[PDB]
RNA sequence: UAAGUGAUCUAGAAAG
RNA sequence: GUAUGUCUAAAUGCUCUUAUUUACUAACAAAAU
RNA sequence: GAAUCUCUUUGCCUUUUGGCUUAGAUCAAGUGUAGUAUCUGUUCUUGUAACAACUGAAAUGACCUAGGCUC
């Protein structure tokens, strides 16, 4: 009952690689976990105004994104992710890449940086 | 805000609630006395 | 605390992705060096 | 697993659920993504599940779609998404019994 | 001619 | 200290991949020779 | 003289504010620290003739009191 908890009940018969097989079966089926835009929480360092009503979203302010994976990696083995996020006024998503060829971002038709 | 300073305080009684409260529990039951 | 984004794995201005991105870039560079030079040899052989 | 959505589909969760399903048939309609195409449900309780869960999205749409900043565009690309639930539970209604 | 005996604290769980 | 809130009418088995994590959480704390 | 209406000034008006704390703290940080959680595809689904038998189904509505015949 305690965030530390050690060990977690099971059943009297808990297969492991049986239930672990079973979950994987009904994980095709399943709404979250077989969906794109995973949530996240996140502080904007780029630091920029939201291309609808202008609200000038500054750095390091806190806000509940999706992050998604970019299938098109960069170079080869070291992925690069769109982290959405909404205008606190006008509810438009902007979102933006992580682009790590200059340890930086790059904005995404959501904003512009400034 | 809401960060707000006040008004007046209160005092509302309600039906006792039958709680053993640690302070509560006896203790000095004599009472002391002067000598006249 | 302040900068929360430092607490994250997809920050790539965190230094652990950071240094990923430099080995990745290494090798790659290595490996590109390596054909290059065969490449030139190549073309002079022409 | 921070934001409760982990925990939800953690494994041990899914392996509960399973269990409920195999014995005394709880299932969670919500929990799973509804059907494409309808007529891969024998069962007569699952398809009357599956329009309800329909419904419930048609009207969770239908309460947003008149939200104040009406100009906007997702308002315009709900009344596509309305229109496509709508279809989905007439569908649903089909003739077999 | 006589050294070298004994004194020994502790001690983890929750939430924040 | 892993926030929160509104919203709810009453295909089947199969196997194969691993020397990892699209992992998430930051309420917690912050210095040199 | 009395009734009323319109404007200006004075009075009355939010000529502007409902807490405290180290101005609450900081405009900085390869962070550290604690916790919590599991994944990749590919597939299985005989004809012809003769003899014996039937000539026809389903829908809802027209009669009578769910049942019984007719159309
Ligand atoms: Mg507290």
């Amino acid at each position: 009952s305690e965030r530390k908890a050690i060990n977690k009940y099971y059943p009297p018969d808990y297969n492991p690689l049986e239930a672990e097989k079973l979950s994987r079966k009904m994980a095709k089926k399943l709404k979250t976990m077989n969906k794109s835009h995973a949530s996240i929480r996140l502080m904007t360092p780029f630091s920029m105004r939201c291309l609808e009503c202008n609200e000038y979203i500054p750095k390091s302010r806190k806000f509940n994104g999706k992050k998604e994976l970019l299938k098109e990696k960069y170079l080869d083995s070291i992925k690069i992710y769109r982290l959405t996020i909404s205008c606190p006024r006008c509810a438009n998503s902007i979102a933006f890449r992580t682009d790590p060829g200059n340890s930086d971002y790059v904005m995404e038709v959501g904003g512009v940086r400034n | 805000p809401q960060l707000e300073a006040r008004s007046g305080a209160k005092a509302a009684a309600y039906t006792p609630t039958g709680i053993e409260h640690a302070r509560l529990l006896p203790g000095h039951t004599t009472l002391k006395y002067r000598k006249f | 605390s302040g900068d929360l984004n430092l607490l994250k794995s997809w920050n790539p201005k965190l230094m652990k992705n950071r240094k990923k991105v430099w080995e990745t870039e290494q090798d790659l560079i290595t490996e590109q060096q390596k054909l290059n030079t065969r490449l030139k040899e190549i073309e002079k052989e022409r | 697993m921070s934001r409760n959505v982990d925990k939800a589909n953690s494994v041990l969760v899914r392996f509960q659920e399973q269990q409920a399903e195999s014995a005394g048939g709880y299932k969670d309609y919500s929990r799973y993504q509804r059907p494409r195409n309808v007529s891969k449900v024998k069962s007569i309780k699952e398809a009357n599940e599956w329009k309800r869960q329909v419904s419930k999205e048609i009207k969770q749409k239908s309460t947003r779609i008149y939200d104040p900043s009406l100009n906007e565009m997702q308002i315009a690309e709900l009344n596509d998404e309305l229109n496509n639930l709508f279809k989905e539970w007439k569908r649903w209604q089909w003739h077999i019994d």
